[PDB]
């Protein structure tokens, strides 16, 4: 029973550092992505700019 | 009386200049007829629509065809109005183009027929009506979760191969059948094969004889292919302005015509907005949706599929489409997959006529279980998927068995699935069906299969498949 | 002459070119041969660039633009009240003409920094959860954002409609939406008779997007004239992202260069010049007041997006209602952690102030616990309290369609949820003890009532205790 | 009256030479430079492609445009503008070729909407347990990496989607009969390789193809023939005589 | 050039699976960094032990290179790099460290330099 009880307490702590790992992962991940996409945005607003300029 | 010349050709861009103060006016029509005077040349039969006056007599049109063989200095002839079509009991039952001009060989329009200008103001705010009453289809799913309303706009959202033409043909398969009232299709970039399919399918099924259809292929220029969605709509306009008839308005794809419209814009030459559309979008939109409204006399509903370009919701086209829907469905390739048809995500599907003072309190409360029920299941599939179902809850157990019979009756078998399965299709009345559902929330059919609840009509068949499966 | 006359040269997508016109205004309105009205908006060294205000299909290259010489106004006045209006101010409902002597331009400059005063009155928009945890007080402007079908509309009806016996003007613009909606809102607003005090501007998808976009700048402008008259006025603007929409098309019809993220740059000017024309005036300059009430719509409850973040910048304050808790059936939606109004508070009343506090921490409590409820365990720390009062404080904060309640029977009721009155009680009857609690409170409680309605105060606890117990005595649990 | 089939290589070469002239000719651009037209040349090219009627003549031709992706984005003009156009699509994926997975057909993403009226009827029989079967792996093999201890028809799923991922692989250059196409995909979905460890499957099949020309040939040619599936007891006796012989590691 | 019939199955075969070896541990980067290298299978262990292996082996120390660093640099034959990269596959020299397949030329100096390293 002693043992059953660490066990469950073992997975507990597992699961709980897993979660923390997987959210820590989740931000980076968002704030690249994020980071990546404005850089397209002000690609596409330049080409347009440029475009305009050219006629 | 005096005729225009061309003076430049951009491809599907033509420059007219007229006479000065006889100009014709913005979205006018202009005729190009020409006969080769020599070997050198080719006969030409073509229309322009008047976009911009670039001043100095001079005017930018958009073609409704091909501009191959145009010379500069051709004569145009000016119409004086903008792009009539043949309006009135004669559609029904043929099919045109973008300028009403049939396309089925059967002949032409009678000369002295009425037509009307497809270009036309708005319903005022005196003469709209605000009525609400539901527009019963047959479909299960479409009644129980997001009724549709006579009168309104309804949108189904999807990717490639869900399944929205297929649902769109059973829409007008059963609604001609079980009330009897006039259907327009517009085809907006509809693909050949598509088209044919579908005229041939309502031939045979005899619905032909009640709808007007006008298709506006791909091939087309981005002109006619804007101008096709304002050609059906003023034709479908007609059956209430002067017989105040209640007529359905079928669009193949949103999606479709406003890439036209963008297409039409670079032509044109103004700047890109957001992701390269036109920055007229919302107008144009908004000009092309405030046209469908019930009024005084009658009242047009409109069932519209619209296209999802990679899974993104955020995409403006179909981002802009959402302010004008009343109820919206969406179709998934995950229960496309599985063989549940029509596919119809049951938590995503919204309606603003889910009310309990609009569809009764009985019918509110069983769809608000059934909901309740299926979102509870949801998360439970992790916990199942790994650990054995044995480690749920005594109510768990039950949510789970009564949710698998829930999502497995949701699935239907349509008339037009004929082709593909080869087992007739059948009609579910919404009492019918809510009196199913609320049998199986209760729980008096969880001894059976659940493989007999899959592609099944009424509940009575339900029984009927399971004793035949030896129950 | 070609003074007071010119001739167009140019006609595209609703922008227009003319010669002559020498003694414009900018900003003036012009007239065309066919009545449609237009604003000189660019005068060049040679032509006038004139933006048309109504269908452009009907004007051709070579007619007559006729000067008006008034710079772009409005009518204002109170034979405005009670009708449904264009930007232009032309009535839309028909029922003839609207008869007023007054008007005043669009383009007006904000109250000084000196004409101010700090906001202190409180505004009643008769929804629990506002009234509780986000006080607005008048002369604040609160941005209310949430998705599509959040039921913004309904809470600015609500709102629109608990001040049927408030001395406040309310101003509804709707832009970009169906006229059939606008015609339902109309229909709902005179059913429970709020058009006795209630100005509507409407501007639909079909109209030009100069409409659109000069819509809320007319409203704000009928708003002025009462509140410079020593008046309250309640502007409610329902998308300023259809108007960014809008204000983005014109500028890329007048081929200006895009900004950040295709917007031009100038959008949080145009965001800043509306939203700062509401103020609580000092004494000096009478006791009048405006507050708005601008939406925003997101996506997929992105608030880190350009223009939600703008309009958060501008404004004091946001109401966020999130999907997932529509969907629940939490019909009104408040998310009550990141809902926050900075200038109220001060202006909430001492008797609301005194059980806001215990409510926030009761909701907030829950709202860090719900998530722990797959298994309820550890005694007091989770169960008794934490799950049993948070549950019942959802059940409370509920609120049917169109039926606002007085600030006295919410501080009663949320008094009651708070002083653990509703512990015994089970959830799926708390509506309906609070309905009846409604109902005794009316027969019985009139000194209570008329003691809170005149001190701005809670009465005896005793005594609201005692009444408490007695009307729990006749309460039948089902 | 004849049958064609037609290939048209890189779509994105020519929409890029196409905004090479309408750039030099000074014609305004679009997103990412192209023309506005250019969705009109696609269209009117492919649209070209159709199914003749007996009046005409009963001939017919086929298109399979080829386009391009940079770093697998779908979402780009010329990728959007081709998938509006056709049929369906067929999504090949690097992830998928350098995993041993070729061809790499991504089964999830592809779509075809004249499927089930282009196959035989046998084929059609053996094809819907397969969509099943590898729709159910693709769902399930998110919680793969979870342990081993999941519930037993769980497991039993990964164990028919892998040995369904191990068939549908193929060599290069080496075209399969129908009539053997449809023969090991029965035997696939009926269970007879169920016991047949995943490395040996590629060995099974040969092996099982090199069995059908000595013996069996009646099933070869009934399928050929009548385009149905032959009888189910013929069949599995046939299946059953290749397992006795075969040698499995 | 890479097809069977000029390279040789002996050749492609190994090719192919040092491929898939090296796919299968960029996927399991992922799980790996949000549970754990505990976590993975006895058949994931082997294949992350394998695979850092043989990226460290397609590492090469270059003549030109004696600039840069003090080491001479080596010349492979393609017999040579085709069996040192069967056996790794075949697991003989799963004993030996890491570090000890970085920069050489042959199989047989990973054996020297673990042996210098002290094994
Ligand atoms: N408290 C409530 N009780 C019951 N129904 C409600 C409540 N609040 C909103 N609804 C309903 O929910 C729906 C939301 O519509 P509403 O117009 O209020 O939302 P919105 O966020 O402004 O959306 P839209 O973008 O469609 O204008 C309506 O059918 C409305 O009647
Ligand atoms: N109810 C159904 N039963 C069987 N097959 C269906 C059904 N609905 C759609 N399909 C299949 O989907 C394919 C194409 O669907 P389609 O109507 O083109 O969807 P979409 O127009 O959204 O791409 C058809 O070949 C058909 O076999
Ligand atoms: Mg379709
Ligand atoms: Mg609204």
């Amino acid at each position: 029973l002693d043992a059953k009880a660490s066990e469950h307490a073992a997975r507990m702590t597992a699961m709980k550092n897993a979660t923390d790992n997987a959210n820590e992962l989740i931000r980076t991940l968002t704030l690249s992505y994020n980071r990546a996409r404005q850089a397209a945005i002000t690609q596409e607003i330049t080409e347009i700019v440029a475009g305009a300029n050219a006629l | 009386m005096t005729r225009g010349r061309v003076i430049q050709v951009m491809g599907p861009v033509v420059d007219v200049k007229f006479e000065n103060g006889h100009l014709p006016a913005i979205y006018n029509a202009l005729k190009i007829q020409h006969k080769a005077r020599n070997e050198n040349e080719v006969d030409i039969d073509l229309t322009l629509e008047v976009a911009l006056h670039l001043g100095d007599d001079t005017v930018r049109t958009i073609a409704m065809a091909s501009t191959d063989g145009l010379i500069r200095g051709m004569e145009v002839i000016d119409t004086g109005a903008p792009i009539s079509v043949p309006v009135g009991e004669v559609t029904l039952g043929r099919v045109f183009n973008v300028l009403g001009e049939p396309i089925d060989l059967e002949g032409d329009i009678p000369a002295d027929a009425r037509r009307d200008p497809i270009h036309r103001p708005a319903p005022k705010f005196e003469e709209l009506a605000t009525e609400v009453e539901i527009l019963e289809t047959g479909i299960k799913v479409v009644d129980l979760l997001a009724p549709y309303i006579k009168g309104g706009k309804i949108g189904l959202f999807g990717g490639a191969g869900v399944g929205k033409t297929v649902l769109i043909q059973e829409l007008i398969h059963n609604i001609a059948q079980e009330h009897g009232g006039i259907s327009v299709f517009a085809g907006v970039g509809e693909r050949t094969r598509e088209g044919n399919d579908l005229y041939h399918e309502m031939k045979d099924s005899g619905v032909i004889s009640k709808t007007a259809m006008v298709f506006g292929q791909m091939n087309e220029p981005p002109g006619a292919r804007m101008r096709v969605a304002l050609t059906g709509l003023t034709m479908a306009e007609y059956f209430r302005d002067e017989q105040g008839q209640d007529v359905l308005l079928f669009i193949d794809n949103i999606f479709r015509f406003t890439q036209a419209g963008s297409e039409v814009s670079a032509l044109l030459g103004r700047m890109p907005s957001a992701v390269g559309y036109q920055p007229t979008l919302a107008t144009e939109m908004g000009q092309l949706q405030e046209r469908i409204t019930s009024t005084a006399k009658g009242s047009i509903t409109s069932i519209q599929a619209i296209y999802v370009p990679a899974d993104d919701y955020t995409d403006p086209a179909p981002a802009t489409t959402f302010s004008h829907l009343d109820a919206t469905t969406n179709l998934e390739r995950k229960l496309a997959e599985m063989g549940i048809y029509p596919a119809v995500d049951p938590l995503a599907s919204t309606s603003r006529a889910l009310a309990p003072e609009i569809v009764g309190e009985e019918h509110y409360q069983v769809a608000r279980k059934v909901q309740q029920t299926l979102q509870r299941y949801k998360e439970l599939q992790d916990i199942i998927a790994i650990l054995g179902m044995d480690e749920l809850s005594d109510e768990d157990k039950l949510v789970v068995h009564r949710a698998r019979r829930i999502q497995f009756f949701l699935s239907q078998n349509f008339h037009v699935a004929e082709q593909f399965t080869g087992q007739p299709g059948s009609y579910v009345p919404v009492k019918e069906t809510v009196r199913g559902f609320k049998e199986i929330l209760e729980g008096k059919y969880d001894h059976l299969p659940e493989d007999a609840f899959r592609l099944v009509g009424r509940i009575e068949e339900v029984v009927e498949k399971a004793k035949a499966m030896g129950v | 002459q070609v003074s007071d006359v010119g001739t167009v040269i140019q006609v595209g997508d609703g922008i227009a070119r003319a010669h002559g016109l020498d003694n414009v205004m900018s900003g003036e309105l012009v007239e065309f041969a066919n009545g449609v009205m237009g604003m000189a908006l660019n005068l060049e060294e040679n032509n006038v660039g004139i933006v048309i205000l109504g269908p452009y299909t009907g004007i051709k290259e070579g007619d007559e633009v006729r000067r008006t010489g008034r710079i772009m106004e409005v009518p204002v006045g109170e034979a405005l009240i009670g009708r449904v209006v264009n930007p232009l101010g032309q009535p839309v409902d028909g029922l003839g003409p609207v008869e007023t002597t007054e008007t005043r331009p669009i383009e007006s400059p904000a109250p000084g920094v000196m004409d101010r005063r700090s906001v202190h009155e409180p505004l009643q928009t008769g929804i629990k959860a506002i009234d509780a945890l986000v006080p607005i007080g008048r002369g604040q402007r609160e941005l209310i954002i949430g998705d599509r079908q959040t039921g913004k509309t309904s809470v600015a009806i609500d709102t629109i409609i608990n001040q049927k016996d408030q001395n406040m003007i309310s101003i509804y613009v709707a832009i970009g939406q169906k006229e059939s909606t606008v015609r339902t809102v109309v229909e709902t607003l005179r059913k429970h008779g709020a058009l006795d005090y209630t100005i509507v501007v409407t501007a639909s998808a079909s109209q030009p997007a100069p409409l659109l976009f000069l819509a809320p700048y007319a409203g704000v402008a009928m708003g002025e004239y009462f509140m410079y008259k020593g008046k309250h006025v309640l502007v409610v603007y329902d998308d300023l992202s259809k108007q960014a929409a809008a204000y983005r098309e014109l500028s890329l019809l007048l081929r200006r260069p895009p900004g950040r993220e295709a917007y031009p740059g100038d959008i949080f000017y145009l965001h800043s010049r509306l939203l700062e024309r509401a103020a609580k005036l000092s004494d000096a300059k009478g006791g009048g007041s405006l507050t708005a009430l601008p939406f925003v719509e997101t996506q997929a409850g992105d608030i880190s997006a350009y223009i939600p973040t703008n309009v958060i910048s501008i404004t004091d304050g946001q109401i966020f209602l999130q999907s997932d808790l529509f969907f629940s059936g939490v019909r009104p939606a408040i998310n009550a952690g990141l809902s926050v109004s900075r200038v109220g508070g001060a202006a909430q009343i001492k008797a609301m102030k005194k059980v806001a506090g215990t409510l926030r921490l009761d909701l907030a409590a829950y709202r860090e616990l719900e998530a722990f409820a797959q298994f309820g365990s550890d005694l007091d720390k989770a169960t008794q309290a934490k799950l049993a009062r948070g549950a019942r404080t959802v059940e409370v904060l509920k609120q049917d369609l169109h039926q606002p309640i007085p600030v006295e029977k919410q501080v009663l009721i949320i008094y009651a949820l708070t002083r653990g009155f509703l512990d015994d009680i089970p959830v799926e009857d708390v509506r309906r003890f609070e309905k009846e609690f409604y109902l005794f409170l009316d027969q019985n409680g009139q000194h209570l009532l008329e003691h809170i309605r005149t001190t701005k105060d809670l009465p005896n606890e005793d005594d609201l205790n005692k009444a408490i117990e007695a009307f729990k005595k006749t309460f039948v649990v089902s």
